């Protein structure tokens, strides 16, 4: 119906649903003063039947 | 190294895009010894070997 | 005769087109770093081929 074969629904849940070489703030090599330093959090793999429906 | 081609030609090059250099492939950990600059060599004894030799 | 001959392990790669020296430091140098401490070893010996292999 709504116009689409399996192919798309591999990439899709492929790429969607994923981990990701996030990175980090203050990141290394910072410079001289920086006074941060956390995690960057990207998108992140799932969990759901709902995170997987939407 | 070749990033794009310009309409007239003067074309963008990575050396205009990016700056370049040899440089750690980690700059995590930084190692000094007395305060000045140091990298060191953590060396392991062999399997049945003598220390002092 | 009895087994005489020192026993002895080769290692073979291919890396297709790649020259002499390519293969020299592609491949052959990469090995003898980590051969560093081996038991009962009496030699090492290692070809660098330009067929790649």
């Amino acid at each position: 119906k709504f116009q689409l074969t399996p192919v798309d629904v591999i990439t899709a849940i492929k790429a969607q649903n994923a981990q990701v070489a996030a990175g980090q703030l203050g990141g290394t090599p910072p410079v001289k003063g920086q006074q941060l330093n956390a995690s960057i959090i990207a998108q992140t793999r799932l969990t759901s039947t709902e995170e997987f429906g939407k | 190294i070749l990033l794009k081609v310009n309409q007239d030609g003067s074309r963008v090059l990575l050396r205009d895009v990016a700056k370049i250099e040899l440089g750690g492939e980690n700059y995590d950990i930084i190692a000094e010894f007395n305060g000045q600059p140091a990298s060191g060599l953590g060396i392991k004894l062999a399997t049945g070997a003598n220390a002092l030799d | 005769y009895p087994t005489i001959a020192p026993p002895a392990v080769t290692i073979s790669a291919s890396y297709p087109g790649a020259d002499a020296k390519t293969v020299q430091d592609t491949v052959t140098q990469v090995i003898e770093q980590n051969m560093n401490g081996i038991d009962n070893l009496m030699y090492m010996s290692s070809n660098s081929d330009s067929t790649g292999t």
